[PDB]
């Protein structure tokens, strides 16, 4: 269960580090995965994009994306918010979204 | 330059970081220029090449270290300080700092503070690990930390950092270590759900001359008295400033209108001679009663028609009425019958009462099991105060804030604390490391030993 409080700021890179041992390469791949997860168009098209990012194998990444696509992106953006402005923006756009609102309510409760 | 883009920061193990014990290096065993590892868990020394930290980072691949004094996260192998605000939790847990307003919103504790681990909790209701027989000291510390005066005073390092203590004094550690424990026990975002009293208990053991150590348990009343005296003598600095935080928050004034008896084996004339020659005179010796030792009556050691339970109950009002002016008490001094009588001149804001439920028999040391039927909602000592200044004390409606009960046999006994938490109304009972919920009616059931009441 990918709980709202489960994902941390570095959790996206940490999970992505199971397959990539090179920290710099792992960080670059995690940032690319985030940039693909955000600004997403189609389930299969973004799945193919994630395949191009992290190989045809390692289907666990695609499974995690299917289980948490908006959840992962929103949690990573909010947790990795450098200052109060980014946190305010993320929480504001998560208040409008129903799933994100429930995610935040569970996270703070 | 390399900050804000550190890849190694994604490997910090928040679960293993425990900054409660002493802040020393792994190999160096030096307290200077320490730098704990945010991945390897342990703490090393140095912050650069040819230092223990760089070697430990290179060898163990743990490439993230934070300085315990500079409070900065740096990549020790690369000597490039990192900059990520998402890591502020580690700094907050290491150095808990309470804001000017956050140190006064302790009564507005609505949401439960969930630790970084998988355990929701509430600040203040936290357990101190029972390192060997540290139960008495842990209970006394967890009860003294409940009082908002002392907690607020110790939550601001500025209130004690500039204290002018002698350079060659070790007692200043007690005023310094207790502050760290109080700050950690009130951390709203602590990494763990409990704080280890190891540092504070070790300091208490060192600053007490082999008394009240962590190995052998001690008396809770004696430990509380010693800690209060040490805090009062440590809060003041380079002067006889009796107006300490502890002396102002938990010490009051009692006027003992005490007297003495002439002789039991003398006739009327010889007794009256001493009664008139000021040899059996009544005098006022008013002192500062930091703790009011309300003595419980010995168990009758005999059953009766009533009292289906064979535990002799006793009302708090009758117990506390002894300190009143009318109630006279006798002291069996050497070659004298010191028949005295006390009177509370002034009540402290947070009265601390410690019922001496344990005595010494002619061949052993028994513990009186009489219960103290003390209402824990409202009570007034104006019915036992001194008649001279009865109307001077505007507020007298005191309510019990924390009770520490020493259950079990005298030799092998457990020390449990039943504390009435603020913010909410639940009077939680805390074990050494277990936090439970106690019904208010059940609080007045367990035989209390030390009680602290807030005068409101």
């Amino acid at each position: 269960d990918l709980h709202p409080r489960d994902i941390d700021a570095f959790w996206l890179q940490r999970q992505l580090s199971r397959f990539y041992d090179d920290a710099i390469v792992s960080q670059k791949k995690a940032d690319e995965v985030l940039e693909i997860l955000k600004t997403a168009s189609d389930d299969r098209e973004c799945e193919n994009q994630l395949v191009l990012l992290l190989g045809f194998n390692t289907f666990d990444f695609i499974k995690v994306l299917r289980q948490h696509r908006m959840m992962i992106l929103y949690c990573t953006l909010l947790a990795s918010a450098q200052s109060e402005a980014e946190k305010e923006r993320i929480m504001g756009k998560m208040e409008a979204d129903p799933e994100l609102s429930k995610f935040l309510y569970q996270l703070h409760e | 330059r390399r900050s804000r883009h550190c890849p190694y920061l994604d490997t910090i193990n928040r679960s293993v970081l425990d900054f409660d014990f002493e802040k020393l290096c792994s190999i160096s065993l030096s307290h200077i220029n320490a730098y704990a590892c945010l991945v390897c868990g342990k703490y090393f020394q140095g912050r650069g090449l040819k230092s223990h930290a760089y070697i430990h980072s290179v060898q163990f691949s743990h490439h993230v270290f934070l300085n315990l004094h500079t409070l900065k996260f740096y990549c020790l192998p690369d000597n490039y300080e990192i900059i990520d605000s998402s890591l502020e939790d580690i700094t907050y847990v290491l150095k808990p700092t309470f804001t000017k307003q956050q140190i006064a919103n302790l009564d507005k504790q609505a949401k439960l503070s969930r630790a970084y681990d998988g355990t929701t909790y509430l600040p203040g209701i936290v357990g101190l690990n029972n390192i060997k027989a540290n139960d008495y000291a842990n209970a006394v510390l967890q009860a003294l930390s409940n009082v908002p005066p002392l907690r607020n005073y110790f939550l601001e390092e500025d209130n004690y950092k500039n204290i002018k203590r002698p350079p060659g004094d070790i007692m200043f550690l007690l005023v310094q270590r207790f502050g760290e424990l109080m700050r950690k026990l009130w951390n709203p975002r602590n990494f763990k759900a409990h704080v280890s009293p190891h540092e504070m208990l070790q300091a208490v053991v060192l600053c007490s001359k082999k008394t009240f150590q962590i190995t052998k348990q001690g008396d809770g009343v004696d430990f509380l008295s010693w800690f209060l005296n040490a805090l009062h003598s440590a809060l003041g600095g380079t002067k006889k400033k009796k107006k300490t935080i502890v002396t102002d928050v938990f010490q009051g004034s009692m006027r003992i209108f005490t007297k003495k008896l002439p002789h039991p084996d003398l006739p009327a004339e010889e007794k009256e001679q001493l009664l008139h020659n000021d040899e059996y005179q009544e005098t006022m010796v008013e002192s500062t009663f930091m703790y009011l030792t309300l003595d419980l009556p010995t168990a009758p050691l005999y059953k009766d028609e009533k009292e289906q339970l064979i535990i002799p109950q006793v009302p708090l009002f009758n117990i506390l009425a002894k300190f009143n002016g009318i109630t006279e008490k006798e002291y069996k001094t050497y070659k004298e019958n010191f028949l005295k009588r006390f009177q509370l001149t002034k009540l402290p804001p947070y009265l601390i009462f410690c019922i001496k439920r344990f005595t010494k028999n002619n061949f052993f040391v028994e513990k009186n099991p009489t219960i103290v039927n003390f209402p824990i909602t409202n009570v007034d000592l104006r019915e036992y105060l001194s008649e001279e200044v009865q109307a001077v004390h505007k507020n007298t409606t005191y309510d019990l804030i924390a009770n520490i009960v020493h259950d079990g046999k005298p030799s092998e006994g457990s020390y449990r604390i039943h504390v009435l938490h603020h913010g909410t109304g639940k009077w939680y009972e805390l074990q050494d490391l277990q936090v439970t919920d106690i019904l208010p009616q059940m609080i007045t059931l367990s035989e209390a030993y030390i009680q602290i009441w807030k005068r409101r």
